[PDB]
C-alpha cells in the first residue's frame, strides 16, 4: 500500500528520460490510489448463540458481499490490505459444520482482492500499454463476478439459495479468479512489465492443456495483451521508425553522433545505434528475434540515404493458439526490404564501379 | 398482411417488374426494414399534427392549414385505424414543396423515459 | 461440378439445423437424393411427419 | 414465389427477435443459393415441427482501436439474462431430478417391478 | 432506518444534490453516513462506496462551474468546456434511466456502475492536469491522455481531442489559405512584431511562440507553415 | 434542484419582454425583423412544453427527465437573455444591434449549437439592411 | 478424491497428464456435488444413495490404482483399468480416459 508510490516515481523517471519521443509521460493523481472506495473491495449480533437455521442464512448473505470485497458482518477482512494476497476472520462462536464450509468457499475471496488491487495498482503509466490491457481484462470477468453476485442476492431473498448451493453456484468461477490471481502474484515477484509479462501468459496459455477451462482464459488475456506490442512491431516492420513512450519492445534507438560523423568510420548507425533487448521479448518472436531487428534496420539505411517507400500491405494479427501468423509477414517484409536497399545500393551510388575503380 | 410477404407487394406497385423478375430489392428491403422494426422514439399523432402545421407553413398556405385540422377532427372521430402517427409520418416524410435549421426544433422523446 | 456440389450439400445443412427441421445430415442426405429425382417435396413433408410420430406413439 | 425469397421471408422473422449477424450471415448465403431448389420447399413445412460467453459483446476493453459510443448502460440487464438464462437451466434440472425419485419412493407397490406383476 | 430510503438517497449524491440519510456533501473532505441501522457493510461499506461517484461529479462539474464564466480562457479551452458540458450531459441521462427503473436494493447498485469510474477515472486527470493552460499547450495536454494502454480509453479521448482540434484547424486553414491569422487570445504560434510594416516585413514580424504547438505538429511541420 | 432550474424562467420573462417592446417604430426596421425571429424560438418552447404535458398528464413524467429534457433550450434561453440585456443597456438599434449579432455569432463555435442560433438571428435581422 | 485432487492442483511435479486426470475427476465431483444441492433443497432415501455408493467407490479404486504416476504409466493405469465387462464402469472411464488421452 504505503510501498507502491515509490516504486511508481522511480520507475516513472526512467523512461521519461530514455525515449524523446515520451516526454511529460504523465501520472494519475492521489485519490485514484488512495481511497479503497473506487473498487469493490471496501442485526450484528454473535451468530452462534441464535438457533441453526438463521446462522446458515446471515453467513449465505454476508459471504456473497464478501466474494466481492465488501467486508461483511460475520467475516472481517484481517488487517493487513497489502500484497495479491488477503485473509478474512470468520466468528468463532459460529457453528463448526458451517464454519467449516465457510472455509472451503473462502479462497475466491482473498482471490478477489488481489485481483482488484492489481487491476487498480499496476495500470498505471511506467507498467506500460501491455500490462494495462492485461488489466483492462480481469476487470471485464471482474465485472462477470458482480453480474454473477446481483442475481443470487435475489435467489437468497426467495429462499432459494444455501450455503451448499453457494458453493456449487461459485465453483465455475473460482477456478477463474485463483488463474487471474495466481498471474497478478507472479507478475508482482518478477516485476514483469511490457513483454516480460508477455511471454509469462505465453507460457501460461500452454500450461493448461488438460483442463481447457483455465487455457481459453489465458489465450484471451494474451489476445488482449498482444495488440499493443503488434502496433509498434507494424510501425517497426513496414518502417524503421518507432514512438515506443513506455518501454515494452525489444529495439531501442540511441543517438550518437558526436564521435563520428559525416561519415561512419565504424557503421555505428548501421550497427549498435540500434540495439536488442532480450527481456522484451513475448517469447514467440524470439525464434524471428534477430530478423525483427534487421527488417527496420535496412530500412533505416534505405531512407536515409534518398529514397520513400511503405508496407507490402497492412496486416493485424494476434496471438493465436499454438500458432503462427506472424511469422510470413515478417519473413516477407524482410525479404522485401534487403530487396529495395539491394537495388538502391547497385544503381545508385553503385558499388560495381566503386570496387572497378578500387 | 404480415410485413415479410407485404414487401414484394410494395416492390410489384413501385416498380413494373414481378415478384418473380427481382429478389435483390427485396433482399434490400428485408435488412433495411427489420432490425428497425420497433419504434425507438415516442409516438403520438399531436406532434405529428403539429409538424404538419409546420409544413404547411414552408408552403405559405394557411388555408389548407386550416382544413387539415377539420381532417385531424374526421381522424379523431372514425377511431379504427391503428396506428395515426405512422402514415401521416409517412406522407410527411415524402411530402413535396411546391417552392431549414432544426437544432432548436424538437423531435419525439427518445424513449428515455420508458421503463421495463 | 463435383466441387461445387459438395460445397452446396454442406451449405444447405444450416438451413435445415436452423429452421428447426426434422432433419440432419443423414435425412437430408436422402432427401437430397430424392429430390434429384423430381419427387414432389410437398409429399415427403408427411413420410418424415409420420416417421417422427409413429416412434412416440409407442412411448 | 421464387426460392431464394423464402428464405429471406425468414430472414425477417430473424431479425423481429433480436439475433442481427445470424440475419446477416443468412443473406450472405441466399445469394450463393440462388445468384437443391426442391429442397428448400420441403424445408418450410418442416419449420418449427422438428425436435428441440463472448468477449465480443457488450465489452469495449478488447480491440486495437474500438470505436467510442458513448454511454448506454441498459444492456447491462440484457447481460444479467445472460447468465439468468443458465442459473434457470440448473434450477429447473433440480426439479426433474427430486421428481423422477420421489416418484420411486412414494407410488403404489408392485409398479417398480414387472415381476411382481405375476 | 430503512434501506429503500438509502437508495434514493444515493440516487441524488450521485447529482451532488443532498441526501436525506446522508448530511454530507464532500463537506469533511468526503461523505460519511449519518444515522445507524447496526448494518455495517449494507448501510455503511456500499454507501460510502457510492458517494465517490458523487465526488468525482463535484469535481468535474466544478471546473465548468467556473470556465463558464471565464470568458478569458481561449477558444480552444471553451471547447474543452463545451465537451466537458457532454460530459456531465450524459451522466445526466444515465440518472434518468436508472431513476425510472428505480420503482429497493439492486446489488446496492453496483450493476450500473464499475463500468462508470473508468471516464470519471481518466478525466479525474483531465481536470486536475489542465489548471492554467490555454491554447496549444492544452492541445499537447490532451494529447498525452492518448498514449493509454487500455484500448477504451485510447477512444475516450480520440473523442476529446477530435473535438478540441477543430479550432486549430481552422486556425491552421487561415495561416495557409488566406495566410493572415488574427486573435486576441494567443492560441496560434505567430507573434507578431508590431510597427513591422516596411521591408523588415520578409525579415521580421513572425517568430514560432513555443507555449502554442500542439504535439500533433513536430517542429518542422510548424517551420514549414510560417 | 429546483432552484437550479428557475433561471429559465428568469430567461423567459427576459426574453418575452424584448419581443413587445422592440418591435415598434421607434427602434428601426431591423429590430422589426430581429424580434420577429426571436419570437419563432418562444414557439417552440411552447411546442416541447406540449409534449412535456402530454407524458406528465399520463403520469410518466419526472422531475429528473424533465431537467434532462430542458438543458438545451435553457442554453438557447440563456443566450437570448445575455443578448437582450447587452441590446438594451447600449441601447443597441438599427446597425447598431447588426454589430452585436455579428460578434456573437463569430464568439461561438465550440459545439455550434449557438453559432447556429446566432446566425439564423442575423440572416433574419440583416433582410432590411 | 477430492484430497488428492486438490494436493496435485497445488503440485507442478505431477505432469501435464497427471493435471488432465485431475482435471477429469474434478469434472466427476461436480456431480456428485449436484446431487447433494438436491438433497440440501430438501432439508430414508436409501435409493437415492445406493446409486452412488457404487459409483464413488469405482472412482477411489481408479484414484488409488494410479497412485503416483505421471505420462505412459498414467495411460497404462488409466487404459490397463479398462479391461472389465462391466458397462457402469466402462462409462465411467470414458471423461476420464478421453482428458488423459490428449
Amino acid at each position: 500500500l504505503q510501498q507502491s508510490l515509490e516504486l511508481k516515481r522511480k520507475m516513472l523517471r526512467d523512461k521519461q528520460n530514455k525515449k524523446n519521443s515520451g516526454q511529460h509521460l504523465p501520472i494519475f493523481p492521489a485519490w485514484v490510489y488512495e481511497r479503497p472506495a473506487l473498487i469493490g473491495d471496501f442485526t450484528a449480533l454473535p451468530i452462534g448463540t441464535l438457533p441453526l437455521a438463521s446462522q446458515e442464512s446471515a453467513v449465505v448473505e454476508d459471504l456473497l458481499y464478501v466474494l466481492v470485497g465488501v467486508d461483511g458482518r460475520y467475516v472481517s477482512a484481517q488487517p493487513l490490505a497489502g500484497r495479491q494476497s488477503r485473509t478474512f476472520l470468520v466468528d468463532p462462536n459460529l457453528d463448526l459444520s458451517i464454519r467449516e464450509l465457510v472455509h472451503r468457499i473462502l479462497p475466491v475471496a482473498a482471490s478477489y482482492s488481489a485481483v482488484t488491487r492489481f487491476i487498480e495498482e499496476k495500470s498505471s503509466f511506467e507498467y506500460g500499454q501491455v500490462n494495462h490491457a492485461l488489466a483492462a481484462a480481469m476487470r471485464t470477468l471482474v465485472k462477470e463476478h458482480l453480474i454473477l453476485v446481483s442475481q443470487l442476492e435475489q435467489l437468497h431473498r426467495q429462499g432459494l439459495l444455501s450455503l451448499q448451493k453457494l458453493w456449487f453456484y461459485i465453483q465455475p468461477a473460482m477456478r477463474t479468479m485463483d488463474i487471474l490471481a495466481s498471474l497478478a502474484t507472479s507478475v508482482d515477484k518478477g516485476e514483469c512489465l511490457g513483454g516480460s509479462t508477455l511471454s509469462l501468459l505465453h507460457d501460461r496459455s500452454f500450461s493448461y492443456t488438460g483442463d481447457s477451462q483455465a487455457q481459453e482464459l489465458c489465450l484471451y488475456l494474451t489476445k488482449a495483451a498482444s495488440a499493443p506490442y503488434f502496433e509498434v512491431l507494424e510501425k517497426w516492420i513496414y518502417r524503421g521508425i518507432i514512438h515506443d513512450p513506455y518501454s515494452e519492445f525489444m529495439v531501442e534507438e540511441h543517438e550518437l553522433r558526436k564521435e563520428r560523423i559525416q561519415e561512419d568510420y565504424n557503421d555505428k548507425y548501421w550497427d549498435q545505434r540500434y540495439t536488442i533487448v532480450q527481456q522484451q521479448i513475448p517469447s514467440f518472436l524470439q525464434k524471428m528475434a534477430d530478423k525483427i531487428l534487421s527488417t527496420g534496420k535496412y530500412l533505416n539505411v534505405v531512407r536515409e540515404c534518398g529514397h520513400d517507400v511503405t508496407c507490402p500491405v497492412a496486416k493485424e494479427i494476434i496471438y493465436t493458439l499454438k500458432e503462427r501468423a506472424y511469422v510470413e509477414q515478417i519473413e516477407k517484409a524482410f525479404n522485401y526490404a534487403s530487396k529495395v536497399l539491394l537495388d538502391f545500393l547497385m544503381e545508385e551510388k553503385e558499388l560495381v564501379a566503386h570496387l572497378r575503380s578500387i | 398482411k404480415s410485413p415479410n410477404v407485404l414487401l414484394q407487394n410494395l416492390c410489384c406497385r413501385i416498380l413494373g417488374r414481378s415478384e418473380a423478375d427481382v429478389a435483390q430489392q427485396f433482399q434490400y428491403a428485408v435488412r433495411v426494414i427489420g432490425s428497425n422494426f420497433a419504434p425507438t422514439v415516442e409516438r403520438d399523432e399531436f406532434l405529428v399534427a403539429e409538424k404538419i402545421k409546420k409544413e404547411l407553413i414552408r408552403q405559405r398556405r394557411e388555408a389548407d392549414a386550416a382544413l387539415f385540422s377539420e381532417l385531424h377532427r374526421k381522424l379523431h372521430s372514425q377511431g379504427v385505424l391503428k396506428n395515426k402517427w405512422s402514415i401521416l409520418y409517412l406522407l410527411l416524410s415524402l411530402s413535396e414543396d411546391p417552392r431549414s435549421y432544426a437544432t432548436l426544433f424538437a423531435q419525439a422523446l427518445p424513449r428515455d423515459a420508458h421503463s421495463t | 461440378n463435383l466441387n461445387a456440389v459438395r460445397e452446396t450439400m454442406d451449405v444447405l445443412l444450416e438451413i435445415s439445423r436452423i429452421l428447426n427441421t426434422g432433419l440432419d445430415m443423414e435425412t437430408l442426405s436422402i432427401c437430397v437424393r430424392l429430390c434429384e429425382q423430381g419427387i414432389n417435396p410437398e409429399a415427403l413433408s408427411s413420410v418424415i411427419k409420420e416417421l417422427r410420430k409413429a416412434t412416440e406413439a409407442l412411448k | 414465389l421464387p426460392a431464394r425469397n423464402k428464405i429471406l421471408m425468414l430472414s425477417f422473422d430473424l431479425r423481429v427477435g433480436g439475433l442481427g449477424p445470424k440475419a446477416d450471415r443468412l443473406e450472405e448465403l441466399v445469394e450463393e443459393l440462388e445468384a437443391v431448389g426442391s429442397v428448400l420447399d420441403l424445408l418450410v413445412q418442416l419449420a418449427g415441427s422438428g425436435p428441440p460467453r463472448d468477449y465480443f459483446l457488450n465489452n469495449k476493453h478488447v480491440g486495437r482501436n474500438v470505436p467510442y459510443s458513448g454511454y448506454d448502460c441498459d444492456d447491462l440487464s440484457v447481460f444479467e439474462m445472460d447468465v439468468q438464462s443458465l442459473i434457470s437451466r440448473e434450477e429447473c434440472l433440480c426439479h426433474s431430478m427430486i421428481q423422477e425419485t420421489l416418484q420411486v419412493m412414494e407410488a403404489a407397490p408392485g409398479t417398480g417391478l414387472p415381476t411382481v406383476g405375476l | 432506518i430503512t434501506e429503500a430510503a438509502l437508495v434514493r438517497d444515493i440516487l441524488y449524491v450521485f447529482q451532488g444534490i443532498d441526501g436525506k440519510n446522508i448530511k454530507m456533501n464532500n463537506t469533511e473532505n468526503c461523505y460519511k453516513v449519518e444515522g445507524k441501522a447496526n448494518l455495517s457493510r449494507s448501510l455503511r461499506d456500499t454507501a460510502v462506496r457510492l458517494s465517490e461517484l458523487g465526488w468525482l461529479h463535484n469535481k468535474i462539474r466544478r471546473y465548468t462551474d467556473q470556465r463558464s464564466l471565464d470568458r478569458s480562457f481561449g477558444l480552444v479551452g471553451q471547447s474543452f468546456c463545451a465537451a466537458l458540458h457532454q460530459e456531465l450531459r450524459e451522466y445526466y441521462r444515465l440518472l434518468s434511466v436508472l431513476h425510472s427503473q428505480l420503482q429497493l436494493t439492486l446489488r446496492r447498485l453496483l450493476v450500473w456502475t464499475y463500468d462508470p469510474k473508468i471516464r470519471l477515472k481518466t478525466l479525474a486527470a483531465l481536470v486536475d492536469h489542465c489548471q492554467g493552460r490555454k491554447g496549444g499547450e492544452l492541445a499537447s495536454a490532451v494529447h498525452a491522455y492518448t498514449k493509454t494502454g487500455d484500448p477504451y480509453m485510447r477512444s475516450l479521448v480520440q473523442h476529446i481531442l477530435s473535438l478540441v482540434s477543430h479550432p486549430v484547424l481552422s486556425f491552421l486553414y487561415r495561416w495557409i489559405y488566406d495566410g493572415e491569422l488574427e486573435d486576441t487570445y494567443h492560441e496560434f504560434f505567430v507573434a507578431s512584431d508590431p510597427t513591422v510594416k516596411t521591408d523588415r516585413l520578409w525579415h521580421d514580424k513572425y517568430t514560432l511562440r513555443k507555449s502554442m504547438i500542439p504535439s500533433f505538429m513536430t517542429m518542422d511541420q510548424s517551420r514549414k507553415v510560417l
